[PDB]
RNA sequence: AAGGAUUGACAUUCUUGAUUUUGUGGGUGGUGGUGCAUUGAUGCCCUUGUUCUGGGCCACGCGCGCUACAC
């Protein structure tokens, strides 16, 4: 996540030119949006709907997550932008 | 239960304050 | 072995992305529809709520980039929207990963109407013409994506058809509603796993289905 | 010498925008000067919202006299200015009420509009603009039988067609002079005007759409005329639609 | 700046639009207070106390006379009754399907 | 397996506090918060004046 | 229940009249 | 149905006259875009647009102690 001066992001390819040259980092490695189309794969699978699964996830910053099998990820991107916000910074998220 | 129905939208704090 | 729908002898299972929703507007510049940025526009059009969604195909790449069957080449692609509109892709387009690139890639259904490369030698989407069952193969199934349909491992189902030469799957990418089964090509409909699947996770169930029926 | 407010009625009418009106210009019917007082008014400005409810109190004290009085001077023609002046010929909403509202006095409203209106200055595009503002609303159907009949009787031009052609897919009740109207039409195009014009589709979708069930006071020797009008002017879209109708028909 | 220009240029030609409103309705209200009954004065100073037309209300007239009618209502071929057969045969059939199944 | 929304703020900010949909709960937390700052601030500044 | 709120608005107006009296100010400090 | 339909209302009481009025039915409603010669039933998307009421700013952090929260 990220400060605007006001609003905070999370970091994309795309939100920006170079808020991750300015951060030092490269663009290529700015990509929520394929943890997203895993996540959805994942907790759209029938092995989810049957409960024989659970998805941890780690951060390349080092954080790890663990998702509930009764969570209802949001479909389109940005709407996961904004959980993901929430969630990084509150470290927790109740339905 | 949402067989890929999505999670519904929520009203911006403006939009509900506009009432 | 690139592989076009004219030439219908060859081994191919197609996908019939269909009831799609992807649908152009003008607001000097040119937008298309979607739940998440406008409802505003949805509810001054009239329109349902819920099914303004591109999300569904455009998450529906996965078939496209199911690699070990089109990386193999035996796949096709094509989209029927709820505008009647059928669009074909080829099998090696690199589809655009994020939804603003492929909110980008509004050109093929207002402004260039058939994309070509940067050496420009193949088409890659095009914007041809209704029905689906003249550009498939000459013997080809007859199978749309139901809930309540009897339940099939598609392994067996796809092993069972020794040579039909295709398998078409006509999968709805709708968010609510139900798909149009006795109205174009589908007389049987093969229900995939005893939940009520994603358009997304049903194609990827068919796709692996394929894989280890054709040996990837 | 007039009250004269008329400064202040015109300075606020010119760019009159919502709101009431001047009750001296909503009883001028009942004071016997109405013309030789908008003539010292002299509204050459206008706005649409007064044009508007300016000919609802119009409509309200119209007759024959009154209408050549006010209709047939300067708000007619001001329509013209309107519809020649609208560069893209976008002739507004408020002007095509006004009309709707206009429409209502059927006494004379053929001198009122119709005689005027093909004065000069009608193209086939104000023209398929006026067929349409009379086919969208209420209208007299003995007037509308009598408009033509002398419509008809009218000298040709490809304006009238178009309004004939709309008041005949107005699918009326037709009278026998009306009938005998469309046949002395037939007369009236002959080798008529087939050698000195030609008469292509709008002509042919005209009759054709008088054909369409236009032919229920119709004998056989109308018939055979009619047969041999589509023999002399046979297109690509007569054949088995107006036999069908030659066959439809009654007496 | 540009929705600062875009919110004053609006605030300003709407309170132009209100200004020049109100200064119309207040010349119609004060041309009708002292020109509605004050015309009185001028009311008695100054005061001022169709063979086409003939024929058009003789059809008219004739008309009203004697008249005749038109079959019915419209023009169309067989082709599209069949058509139209088959539309209602098929919507008849699959509602009394569906309401045989339920 | 059940399937439930989550709940979170749209525009979240942790700067800011959440938003409550009380206006006089939330103004009291807030002038609560107020005066604890500046009361400080008031006394801390005047014992150093003193000393 | 609102007693809480106007005794509390009192209570900083008697807050930065008292800041007022000396020489104090808002919040302008630098890091 | 003037022995009264509807129009203009001087707040109730008179200046318009078959546009009627009511049912029974029923046509969808075109001020549209896009090749052709610059008027030409042209492939392909729309019908049921006028007048006032529009706003949040670029509850401070850290921290010791204490208190909650666990069959």
């Amino acid at each position: 996540t990220h400060k605007i001066s006001d609003k905070y992001v999370l970091l994309n390819c795309d939100d920006h030119q170079g808020l991750l040259k300015k951060m030092g980092r490269d663009i290529s490695e700015a990509r929520p949006d394929i943890t997203h189309q895993c996540l959805l794969t994942l907790l759209d699978s029938p092995i989810n709907k049957a409960g024989k699964l659970q998805v941890y996830i780690q951060t390349s910053r080092g954080i790890l997550i663990e998702v509930n099998p009764t969570v209802r990820i949001p479909r389109t991107f940005k709407r996961f932008s904004g959980l993901m916000v929430q969630l990084l910074h509150k470290l927790s998220i109740r339905s | 239960t949402d067989r890929f129905k999505g999670d519904d939208d929520i009203p911006y704090k403006e939009r509900l304050f506009e009432r | 072995p690139v592989l076009t729908s004219k030439d219908k002898i060859t081994k191919r299972m197609i996908v019939v992305l269909a009831m799609a929703s992807l649908e152009t507007h003008k607001i000097d510049k040119y937008v298309l529809l979607n739940c998440d940025d406008h409802q505003g526009l949805l509810k001054k059009m009239g329109r349902d709520i819920s099914e303004a969604r591109p999300d569904i195909t455009h998450q529906c790449l996965l078939t496209l980039l199911d690699s070990p069957i089109n990386k193999a080449g035996k796949l096709q692609v094509y989209i029927q929207t709820s505008r009647g509109i059928l669009i074909e892709v080829n099998p090696t387009v690199r589809i655009p990963r994020t939804f603003k690139r492929f909110s980008g890639l509004m050109v093929q259904l207002l402004h260039k109407l058939s994309i070509r490369s940067v050496n420009s030698e193949e088409k890659l989407l095009k914007v041809i013409k209704n029905p689906i069952t003249d550009h498939l193969p000459t013997k080809c199934r007859k199978v749309t994506l139901s809930f309540d349909a009897p339940v099939i491992r598609v392994q067996d189902y796809i092993e069972k058809l020794d040579d039909d030469e295709s398998i078409c799957v006509f999968v709805g990418a709708m968010a609510r509603g139900k798909d149009n089964f006795a109205d174009e090509y589908v007389d049987e409909k093969v229900g995939l796993s005893n939940y009520p699947l994603s358009a997304s996770v049903a194609c990827s169930k068919f796709c692996h289905g394929a894989e280890d029926a054709w040996n990837i | 010498k007039v009250i004269k407010a008329y400064t202040t009625v015109g300075s606020i009418l010119k760019t009159w925008t919502h709101g009431k009106l001047p009750k001296l210009f909503k009883v001028i019917p009942s004071l016997r000067n109405w013309q030789d007082v908008i003539y010292v008014t002299n509204p050459e400005e206008w706005s649409p919202h007064v044009v508007y409810e300016a000919t609802k109190l119009f409509v309200s004290n119209l007759t024959a006299k009154e209408s050549q009085k006010f209709i047939n001077l300067i708000l007619l023609e001001r329509f013209r200015d309107n519809i020649e002046t609208s560069e893209d010929h976008s002739l507004n909403y408020h002007i095509y009420r006004a009309v709707k509202k206009s429409l209502y006095k059927p006494s004379a409203f053929f001198k009122g509009f119709l005689f005027p209106l093909v004065e000069t200055g009608c193209n086939v595009r104000e023209a398929t603009i006026a067929g349409s503002v009379l086919a969208k609303v209420s209208v007299p159907a003995l007037h509308s039988s009598a408009a033509l009949s002398y419509l008809l009787r009218l000298p040709f031009s490809p304006p009238t067609t178009v309004f004939i052609k709309i008041l005949l897919d107005k699918k009326y009740a037709l009278p026998y002079q009306t009938v005998d109207d469309c046949v002395y039409y037939f007369m009236r195009f002959r080798i008529g005007e087939d050698a000195t014009r030609v008469l292509p589709v709008i002509w042919h979708k005209a009759f054709l759409t008088f054909a369409q069930r236009y032919k229920n006071d119709i004998t056989q020797d109308q018939r055979d005329f009619l047969l041999e009008t589509v023999r002399q002017r046979g297109h690509k879209d007569i054949g088995p639609e107006i036999r069908r109708e030659l066959l439809a028909g009654a007496s | 700046k540009k929705t600062k220009a875009e919110v004053m240029k609006e605030v300003i030609a709407k309170s132009k639009f209100y200004k020049q409103e109100r200064q119309k309705a207040q010349g119609i209200m004060e041309d009708q207070i002292d020109n509605l009954d004050d015309n009185f004065e001028d009311v008695m100073s100054e005061l001022m106390m169709t063979d086409l037309d003939k024929e058009y209300d003789i059809k008219v007239k004739e008309l009203q006379l004697d008249k005749r009618a038109a079959p019915s209502d419209r023009t169309k071929t067989e082709e599209e009754k069949n058509a139209e057969a088959e539309e209602k045969k098929r919507e008849l059939e699959q509602q009394r399907l569906d309401r045989m199944n339920g | 397996i059940p399937t439930h929304a989550p709940k979170y703020e749209e525009n979240f900010n942790p700067d800011k506090k959440s938003y409550d949909p009380d206006r006089t709960r939330s103004e009291i937390n807030k002038m609560k918060a107020q005066l604890k700052k500046e009361r400080k601030f008031t006394m801390k500044e005047i014992r150093k004046d003193a000393k | 229940h609102t007693l809480a709120n106007n005794v509390e608005s009192k209570l900083r107006d008697d807050l930065e009249r008292l800041k007022k009296i000396r020489a104090h100010r808002g919040i302008r400090h630098f890091w």
